[PDB]
RNA sequence: AUAAACCGGGCUCCCUGUCGGUUGUAAUUGAUAAUGUUGAGAGUUCCCCGCGCCAGCGGGG
């Protein structure tokens, strides 16, 4: 019923240089369809159901930013989840709020542009299957989850 | 004969930020549901209050301060040739509420405009009760009689006919409430607008710099509405009792510098001095914006201007018919019941004209 | 021939603060258990009345006097039992110095001074001193004497100097609340103040927003006819006229000279009937955006009526009269190319 | 007489990368809700300033700094000769705001625009003020009642008179507020651009992955203007005729330098293909000319150059622009109508320029 | 909507010389410079003009030949046929960058390129499916070709 | 005609001034699209008019 995370992120990790590379050329989520090698990733993680497919579309992006820009990490065995998107941005160091402003203020398809932009140039460390349900739901709600983080954060941090 | 006129702008800028609020973001409001971006109708003002444009066609400007420190010299300095310092000083005094010493600061109680025109006059009228050696209280008593007489002289202050004034001390309080004639609303765009980022540096002469953080600017380009309407009575009767020629004319001048005055904000690092390509002045019994025209925001179809103007027009056709609107109404347009109006100069002369030239 | 006038008015308005409480921030409300910027009842009411076509097709009216001369006969068998014609008339006498009904609040306060006036008689006061002692409610009434369209529709002004019980006029025309069809994201405006004289800053906030307001308000006919001193329907529609054309065009005053929200409203409906109802249930559920607010709260407004408008017995002539060509809504329910036509509709009774 | 000159430029790029940000990407800008490509104002500014042509004909720039560690040292040896250390330090320490040790490390508030002409006439005033037990409050206080003796240094850093200076520490707040007389713009392309990608390695010459840089090329539309009357009260109250030739410099460079980035790798060095010089009364900008994003047909820059002329055409007639106009273009193909003088080479239009619009 | 299998029976049955004569177009547009056309596809209602793009479509592809393009029915179990995609890659004839190639080659380039693709595949397919695929022919549908031809030439391995 | 009725929270206000994101970098080496094939047959070509020995001939679309 819900989507694998952690198997498309291992997925993602093990392709072969050429499909990441092919996959690696899209400039905006819908050109995945334009291209084989994303399909033939996909197909395992239940991409034939359309309920999965804009989320899958997200996740694929924002991996699409390099082979290993998104380090996963898992959440310590006391707490209830790991380091989320925002806390992680925050952490890097490298990523200045205003990013963050206009990220969550972007349109559709922009918003997603942006956040691969953050991502390559962050390589945070992070809770992946936390960001893939993140990515899953995506809207208000979310976005600003995503700027209150990264603000207590660069707050104590 | 009608009350209202009604000034409609659609101009359009390239990329600037011609205001920002107290953390430096482009200033924004929602409409539709989606983000416009947003010039105040206080900045549209100073910029048309001290334009050049201003100084040349209307005159003076109020001179809005706290500091009658500063007020009181420079009083002094304009009316020394006319008035005794302690006349100028006491009219001061007698404004203000406060009391003019030849301390070097003395503070109103907020930042008030000041007309010097007006002050002038004050002026006169305590030398006369100076003379008299009449009590300040009944000083006012006999002022109160003739409003009308001091409102003359706010036509060398149209500014304040315009945008009206509130008093809180001093003499003020009886004799200054301006209720203003102009009415004028933000600037917003016709679009939804997702603004951009400028990140730059400042590179030292002195250092090669190596890793740093970059400043940020937000900034972004949009075609504007402006609108503004102007009760012609209201301002003939803040102008002392004028003819509605000069009303008029005035209001024509607000037309211009609707069309034509930008905000000076970040001017002269981006640029934007567009001027409008759109014009309408429509006369009414009851004042109306086209606001709405753009409730739905307009999306983009070779540029934001054209589908803005059109829209513009489709809903004042709409309006028109549907309130049956039968008011002099002119439209001044760059793009290839509505008078057109080739240049903005006959637009201007037109509403000089009272609508019918 | 249904005694309530309904008038339902979908209004939008461009960035603004029409009506701000203590603390200088936008009214409010919660509906549907989502907050909604609100317009009060006061407000709009005020609006209405203190405008300049309220002055001149209110005020101004051929039925605004209530000539007493004319009244001797009714009053005097409406107070027959209570008083002899002689304090009747003598009273009748000191207000002024055919027709057969009568406004009850006229009727009350005539009461009260007759009541007066034998009071007076019976410790032989003298009628100097007597008027002496009552200049004020004598003027009063004078005043509102003239001021009979006008009271019939909005009631006693707040300070009237009526002194009975049927000397609170309720006003025919009653109005609710207006409160935004969807949620509203406010936005907060920073200011500051340049001092011309040291412009080397402090600053200060201005709440707004923009919204789709419901306006409802709806006219009992029969009080007005009855306030009136037994008027006919036809004029009494005239009246609603009136109010109708003002509901769809005024507009509050506040802070209208810094944020001009000077807009019509895009859709006007007027609807019969025995039981006076509010649409505000269209948008119990707020609206969501598409294309603006403004489509969708018309098509929400529209839907709904087609969905209970006879369930809940809103069976009486009804027409509409809208800007936007969205969904057009039951073929009962005539359509108005003109807001005139929409008036000139009501005026005959719906026909 | 007219008191604005407006400089209009249109100038084509080959694939470049001529300014980016934190991010390697392209500046970019969204215009006719399109994305233009953008050079920043400040780029350009600086790319004028440190230029070569600005070192033969205006002179040295304005030493932009935040240190004044090494400004001290600096304004010792170029002054030294001319003044006492302590005289030195000491009008550092006034203009700055803060102490002048011999220590390591002293920062100012901001990077802040310093003329070593306008720190040597502190000096002097400085030194006279010593002479005569004058204390620092009265010396202030005096130099305040002659501001223009203080701008005429402005000619050994005329930038600063062009683009203007702020402080918020020392005398120079009072003393050393300049407001810029050039107005000028960020250029921006007049059509749409989706920018490429070029994957590159590097390879090793020992041993047997990509990085990535994006570029695009573009048709810019530069713009300036210039408040004549603003120029001439910064430099001192100098002449029409020397703000003149300043604005006619301005035209040359905004004509021809581009900015040095990614340019060894790239080499976009192209000239202007057109450029247009109008007087005014009120600055106006074309821009607009281009809101509508200019649809290629043979090239972007020919219906670039039509456009504008069209605009502009628009603009003329609908607001009534008298004022002295001229225009210089590569292109043969039609140009505005015959109120615009056409120039067939740059410095007949700059001689134009310097002549008032007269000539 | 367009009647499909009318359409196709009439192509089925239409006589040699106008079949011949309609195979030899090399772009749709170049059936309007011919009779047999019109007296095909007018019972189809070609006189309405909302209809017309389609038709040139579809006419176009079944002028790769009378029998290059062969109908089956979909089993009654299944709620859709076989859908274009699937059919090529089910040809094992058609290389993938022919479909990539395909679905990124600009109006008209396309169809000739489809029409090459039918000729060369000699797909069996569900044929009003195909239609009405033609009928819409915009990026998603084209999208949609190339995920059934990847996901079928996955699937099948 | 209901703690109701009658019943504005209302007037005034730039967020302004200064700022290159800059230096360096082959995507490179290997690779048949190849085997098999009459376009044969067949006078239909839809309309008007003239002539005819009613076999057809001719003019115009």
């Amino acid at each position: 019923d819900e989507i694998d995370a952690m198997a498309l992120y291992r997925a993602w990790q093990q392709l072969d240089n050429g499909s990441c590379a092919q996959i690696r050329r899209v400039s905006e989520p819908d050109e995945l369809r334009d291209i084989p090698a994303f399909y033939r990733l996909v197909q395992p993680f239940g991409w034939e159901n359309p309920r999965h497919q804009q989320a899958l579309l997200r996740m694929v992006f924002c991996l699409s930013a390099g082979k290993n820009v998104i380090r996963h990490q898992d959440k310590k065995s006391e707490q209830t989840t790991g380091i989320s998107l925002g806390r992680a941005l925050a952490n890097s160091g490298r990523i200045n709020e205003r990013r963050i402003f206009q990220l969550i203020r972007a349109d559709r398809t922009a918003d997603m542009v942006q956040l691969r932009r953050l991502l390559t140039h962050a390589e945070p460390v992070l809770d992946w299957p936390l960001m893939a349900r993140m990515l899953t739901w995506w809207g208000k709600r979310e976005r600003q989850q995503l700027l209150e983080d990264f603000v207590l954060t660069t707050n104590k941090n | 004969m009608s009350n209202f006129i009604n000034i409609h702008v659609l101009i359009s800028h390239s990329p600037s930020c011609l205001n920002r609020d107290d953390m430096n973001m482009q200033k924004d409001a929602i409409f539709g549901g989606k983000r416009r971006v947003r010039i105040s109708s206080q900045s549209l003002k100073r910029a048309m209050r001290k334009s050049g444009y201003y100084a040349q066609n209307i005159g003076e400007s109020s001179l809005r301060t706290i500091h009658l420190a500063q007020l009181r010299d420079v009083l002094r300095q304009k009316l020394g040739e006319r008035f005794d310092q302690k006349i100028i000083d006491k009219t001061l005094a007698l404004l203000s509420g406060k009391s003019v010493d030849e301390a070097e600061k003395i503070s109103a109680d907020a930042v008030t405009p000041w007309v010097v025109g007006e002050i002038a006059w004050f002026c006169e009228q305590v030398a006369k009760a100076e003379a008299d050696n009449l009590d300040d209280k009944k000083l006012l008593k006999v002022l109160k009689e003739d409003i009308a007489a001091i409102r003359v002289n706010l036509q060398q202050g149209v500014d304040i006919a315009l945008s009206g004034r509130m008093a809180t001390s001093g003499m003020m309080t009886e004799l200054g409430k301006v209720d203003g004639a102009m009415s004028i609303a933000h600037a917003i765009t016709t679009h939804q607008v997702d603004s951009d980022i400028d990140w730059f540096t400042a590179v030292d002469d002195l250092q090669e710099q190596g890793s740093a953080h970059l400043g940020t600017q937000e900034f972004s380009s949009g075609v504007f509405y402006r609108y503004a309407n102007i009760n012609l009575a209201q301002l003939q009767e803040n102008l002392g009792g004028a003819s509605r020629e000069q009303a008029l004319e005035i209001a024509t001048h607000v037309v211009h510098m609707l069309a034509t005055e930008v905000p000076g904000a970040k001017q002269r690092t981006y640029a934007a001095f567009n001027p409008a390509d759109m014009v309408m002045v429509n006369f009414s019994d009851m004042p109306l914006s086209m606001a709405n025209a753009f409730e739905k925001a307009v999306k983009a179809k070779d540029g934001f201007l054209q589908p803005s103007i059109q829209a513009f027009n489709q809903y004042w056709d709409r309006v028109a018919n549907g309130y049956g609107l039968n008011g002099a109404a002119a439209q001044f347009s760059l793009s290839d019941q509505v008078k057109q109006m080739p240049t903005l100069e006959q637009l201007k002369s037109w509403v000089r004209n009272n609508g019918e030239a």
